[PDB]
């Protein structure tokens, strides 16, 4: 409100060019009046930067209006990834890390617990896509693959199809990132599908944990929350201190003070943004603040919360380069004191065989479905496996035949000595395999 | 030129009747002043309640973010014409922008087709301070992976600037920078001497239209077309969209925009493919034009931009079909003659 803004501005002036101060803004239900209010404020105040901390439930109108005239502004509440890119919002800056940082910490946590597997359950929104891209890039830099990256559908019900696909996969670990409504819907389906427990580990972001915990969060999740998220909602003191330092650092011209009629942009606006990036506000209030990349600062610690005892608890904090887990033992969904294995063995291998006369014979089955059993040259049962493959190249659709020979005999020996459970399956089109070029893509 | 544009639209454009909408030529330029422009737009939307008004801008890009935000708030489609201040804006929120610009992906695609046709394999990807150009570099890498496009690599980078740019050479150069930042690069290149007939520069991005002797920039087709054609195209697009939505109950007003998000519904589902003025005028979900018409302008010694090649329907027709690349116009190029002798030279 006004009182907090006056206190923050007064403190900034006392901290220590001409009558430097900031004027608070009042949010409106419709952005149309919001844009008009900010336009009047900029014309009158003509302040170098504007601070937006509206807890709507909107930072778009302020950033969009700041784009014109190239007047950089600082946002302190929104964490959506759409503001990370400066191409669309070239006048938007913030200190809180973006949601892509959640992917960075997830990879660090995954590497900490000797996990190399994941089932990335990501929403289809822009924020979800950015998180997947950031996680994929980090995994690629480490020569690691995400296995399944099956997408999602915002504001959709009956999503059991995706859950069924994930369940059949070997790896049992899911890093979920979506909205509160999506998180609740997925959690309900997972609970009804026996997916929350046994050897399953859940990793979710701040929004997912809060929303899921409200409605249907099982007591086996592992959520992440900002160390000073609530304080970040009222840490404008750091913002005013950094802005004052940036202006004190720096051939400049006063920003335009005319909103009713103007086309010229601020010449020094880009320079002010450049100096702001170089600014290193190492005061230490609410942790060290250092802008990273463009539009965000990657210098905020991240805490880990768990739903043990039906309540959120702290099981460690992130130092900025490595996690520091020192709290009580983590209560996994199954209740075991040891971290459940993130990978599950799959002893149901499917084998592809190609018809070669000396090695893998192919013979049709009898009427009953099982082909006749013969004897070897010296006298002995011949091991035959019921294989499925094309008839001609005629049903031409998975006619069940029976295979036998060198390779099949070798396969049976391998299965016995290591516990397989094989289901032979002939190649769809008879061809050993080669690299063909299609649409300028050889691989 | 805002006053001139308004005068050119009130008089000439009003009488224009391309083609259903009750009143087609109903519109008003209405003068830069975002507060007044938005207030006037709301007043017209509440009163006129039209199905959209074509917007024309002359400034050479902050207008686009406000226009799309206003369109999303009003839940009405507003087509962007008269290239400039409407250059792509790839990201979008639900809203119907329908801008008539040209995206970088197609611009890069056309340039590479021209480079391959002219046997210009060697190239560089010099770039200034990153204005979020990571996408441009990725697209070039994707296009490079192929059969023949591969060539010498490059990077992104005042005496220091001149040295960095001149340390890769490779003749053909690809430039992506803003006008405010490109000028220092041009001066640095001029100081380094890589601005004469011995080098060719391909400047792509939002540049539109000491300059180097060889400059090739790709811009949207009809860039030199008069504003009358631009407004006519915008009106036709709106009329085509109305006809497209006419396949079902066409009495679907926007409730009067939003003056005194909530709807969360776009309009791209119905308006997807239209045909007018031949060419390829079809809009995508992102707001671009699928398979748009492009031309390759070139700069001569007379400071004039002329069409060299035209791209339409995945077809590249270019005049000045120089079979030889003039590789050594800056040696390493040899003009080797020969003759057909079956045991030695076999030609098929
Ligand atoms: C900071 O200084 C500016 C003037 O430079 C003050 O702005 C005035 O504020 C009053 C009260 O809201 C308005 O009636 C005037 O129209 C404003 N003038 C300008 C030039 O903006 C501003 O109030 C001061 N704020 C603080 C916190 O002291
Ligand atoms: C966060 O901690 C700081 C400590 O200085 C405190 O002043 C602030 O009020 C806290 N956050 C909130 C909003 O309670
Ligand atoms: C914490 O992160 C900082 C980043 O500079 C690093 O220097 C420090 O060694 C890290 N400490 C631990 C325990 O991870
Ligand atoms: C392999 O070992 C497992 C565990 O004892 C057993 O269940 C399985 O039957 C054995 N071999 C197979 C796959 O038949």
């Amino acid at each position: 409100h006004e009182q907090m803004f006056r206190e923050a501005v007064n403190q900034a002036n006392k901290r220590h060019k001409i009558q430097l101060n900031a004027t608070s803004v009042t949010h409106k239900p419709n952005a149309i009046q919001m844009a008009l209010s900010v336009c009047e404020d900029l014309i009158s105040s003509q302040v170098y930067a504007i601070l937006v901390s509206h807890p709507p439930t909107t930072p778009t109108p302020v950033s969009y209006t700041a784009g014109f005239y190239r007047i950089p502004v600082l946002g302190l509440t929104t964490r959506m990834s759409i503001y990370s890119d400066k191409s669309i919002h070239l006048s938007f800056l913030r200190t809180v890390p973006p949601y892509s940082h959640q992917s960075s910490v997830w990879f660090e946590m995954m590497r900490v617990y000797s996990w190399n597997h994941i089932i990335l359950l990501v929403s289809d929104d822009h924020e979800g896509r950015a998180a997947q891209k950031r996680l994929e890039t980090l995994l690629e830099e480490r020569e690691s693959k995400a296995e399944k990256v099956l997408q999602f559908d915002p504001g959709t019900k009956n999503v059991t199809a995706l859950l069924m696909e994930a369940k059949e996969l070997e790896a049992r670990v899911i890093i979920l990132s979506a909205s509160e409504d999506d998180a609740a819907t997925v959690y309900r389906a997972a609970a009804m599908l026996n997916m929350t427990g046994s050897g399953y580990v859940w990793l979710v972001g701040e929004r997912e944990i809060s929303g899921n915990a409200l409605r249907y969060a099982p007591d086996g999740i592992l959520g992440l929350q900002l160390i000073n998220g609530k304080n970040e909602s009222a840490h404008i003191s750091d913002a005013v201190g950094v802005v004052a330092q940036a202006v004190h650092e720096l051939n400049i011209t006063d920003p335009p003070r005319g909103c009713v009629g103007n086309t010229n942009i601020w010449k020094t606006g880009p320079l002010f943004k450049r100096v702001l990036m170089s600014s290193k506000y190492a005061d230490g209030v609410t942790g060290r603040v250092e802008f990273n990349e463009d539009g965000d600062r990657k210098f905020a610690n991240y805490s880990i919360m768990n739903l043990q005892n039906r309540k959120l608890v702290q099981v460690g904090i992130y130092n900025g380069t490595h996690v520091i887990p020192n709290d009580r033992k983590i209560i996994w969904p199954g209740g075991e004191t040891e971290k459940p294995r993130g990978y599950q063995m799959s002893t149901r291998l499917k084998i592809v065989t190609i018809h070669q006369e000396p090695f893998v014979y192919v013979k049709p089955t009898l009427s009953d479905g099982t082909c006749k059993e013969e004897f070897t040259v010296n006298g002995d049962p011949v091991k035959k496996v019921i294989c499925t493959g094309p008839n001609d190249t005629s049903p031409r659709h998975t006619v069940p035949q029976c295979c036998y020979g060198f390779c099949i005999d070798l396969l049976i020996k391998l299965a016995r000595t290591m516990n397989f459970t094989y289901e032979v399956h002939l190649v769809a089109d008879g061809k050993f395999g080669t690299q063909e070029r299609v649409n300028n893509s050889n691989k | 030129p805002a006053y001139a544009a308004e005068a050119a639209r009130l008089g000439p454009a009003v009488a224009a009747a391309v083609r259903g909408l009750d009143v087609r030529p109903v519109a008003l330029v209405l003068n830069s002043d975002p507060r007044s422009l938005v207030l006037q737009l709301c007043d017209l939307l509440s009163g006129l309640r039209v199905h959209g008004v074509v917007f024309e801008d002359d400034s050479r890009p902050a207008v686009a973010p406000i226009l799309d935000f206003l369109s999303a708030q009003t839940s009405l489609p507003i087509v962007a014409v008269h290239g400039g201040a409407a250059l792509v804006l790839t990201p979008k929120e639900g809203s119907t922008f329908l801008q008539l610009g040209s995206s970088t992906e197609q611009q890069l695609q056309v340039i590479f087709e021209v480079l391959e046709e002219y046997d210009w394999t060697s190239f560089v990807a010099v770039t200034t301070r990153a204005p979020g150009h990571r996408a441009f570099l990725s697209y070039i890498e994707v296009l490079t992976d192929g059969s023949l496009v591969g060539w010498e690599h490059r990077g992104a980078l005042e005496a220091v600037l001149s040295a960095q740019l001149r340390s890769v050479s490779a003749q053909i150069r690809l430039l992506f920078c803003a006008r405010e930042e490109a000028e220092p690069v041009f001066r640095a290149a001029e100081e380094a001497g890589l601005t004469g007939s011995g080098y060719v520069w391909f400047m792509v991005g939002p540049q539109l239209a000491p300059l180097p002797a060889g400059l090739f920039a790709v811009r949207s087709a009809g860039w030199r077309d008069d504003l009358a054609r631009r407004v006519a195209a915008g009106v036709a697009v709106v009329a085509r969209g109305a006809q497209a939505l006419l396949r079902d109950y066409g009495f679907l007003p926007e409730l009067g925009h939003d003056c005194r998000t909530h709807r969360g519904e776009s309009l791209h589902r119905y308006f997807m493919n239209i045909t007018w003025d031949n060419r390829d005028y079809s809009f995508n979900e992102d707001g671009f034009l699928v398979n748009p018409s492009l031309v390759v302008i070139s700069l001569t010694r007379d400071r004039t931009w002329e069409v060299v090649g035209s791209w339409e329907q995945q077809t590249l027709r270019l005049k000045y079909p120089l079979w030889s690349r003039y590789g050594r116009f800056l040696t390493q190029h040899l003009t080797v003659a020969t003759l057909e002798e079956r045991p030695f030279v076999i030609v098929e």
